[PDB]
């Protein structure tokens, strides 16, 4: 199996693998004439832990703002619950019948409902948390667009004092993501952005102070020195584009659940 | 010190693992 991250891999194996197993062992049609042990005491574990993880994630969903939670989680509530009655009426009937075909189907069924309900909700908090990281990618875009009214040293050194941090505190987030991807091919390409990024820094500072210095001088080297700010202004820009979009991928590879 | 969505999701998939190991 292929998740996302290694959070969302921690949690969902080792039983993703074990069902995506038991599926191909039980394709549908199930013609092996054995006997499925008595399930009444794990199964109410399960419904004791699905009861929990609904409790748990409703405590979120009543205290939230991030109303994109308050929408995607309730459905995957419903999903685990709907899940679990079947593999609560799967045992009943496995218990009266052992060598039941349909039930142990019911089972099968009930327990991909469990594990996708599960995933959904991970995937929920995991879309959340890169919510949070684009909006710092867009607050460093959007005070990227601000160098172009910088005019003095005394303004300079305010940008550099601001952005310096800003963009240290974006790099902390890209390197606590990346670090959890399953995909080495975004971890690389976030790593090379970002990396991109941090080098173009001091050169956007140098630009903007050979600008400065040519409009306090009134010398004639001021559209050169715009053009070359503007030039690292629009590959940093672009480079936190890439940043944001490598954020959202989902692999063609990445097992649904 | 609340129990959060990540230990009470590993929670259920380890009760499901334990399920699943008996067939
Ligand atoms: C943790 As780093 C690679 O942004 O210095």
């Amino acid at each position: 199996p292929v998740f996302h991250t290694r959070t969302i891999e921690s949690i969902l194996e080792p039983v993703a693998q074990q069902i995506s197993h038991l599926v191909i062992m039980h394709e549908e049609g199930e013609v092996d004439g054995k006997a499925i042990p008595d399930l009444t005491a794990p199964v109410a574990a399960v419904q004791a832990a699905v009861s929990n993880l609904v409790r748990v994630g409703k405590e979120t969903v009543q205290t939230t703002e991030d109303q994109i939670l308050k929408r995607d989680m309730p459905p995957a509530f419903i999903k685990v619950e709907n899940a679990c009655t079947k593999l609560v009426q799967a045992a009943q009937m496995l218990q009266s019948d052992p060598y039941s075909v349909p039930a142990r189907d019911y089972l099968i069924d009930g327990s991909r409902g469990i594990l996708s309900g599960t995933s959904d909700l991970l995937l929920t908090f995991d879309e959340a948390e890169v919510r949070k990281i684009i909006r710092v990618c867009k607050g460093i875009l959007e005070y990227l667009t601000v160098a172009e009214v910088v005019e003095t040293m005394e303004d300079l050194v305010t940008y550099t004092k601001n952005l310096g941090p800003g963009m240290t505190k974006m790099a902390k987030m890209i390197d606590e993501r990346q670090q959890e991807l399953t995909h080495q091919e975004h971890r690389v390409m976030l790593v090379n952005s970002m990396n991109t990024v941090k080098e173009l820094l001091p050169v956007l500072i140098s630009a903007m102070k050979i600008f400065v210095t040519t409009k306090n001088s009134k010398n004639q080297g001021i559209e050169e020195a715009l053009k070359n700010r503007n030039f690292t202004v629009e590959k940093m820009s672009a480079e936190i584009n890439e940043i944001i979009r490598v954020l959202q991928l989902t692999s063609w590879d990445e097992d649904a659940w | 010190t609340r129990e959060t969505i990540f230990e009470a999701s590993k929670k259920v998939t380890n009760s499901l693992s334990n399920l699943i190991s008996l067939i």
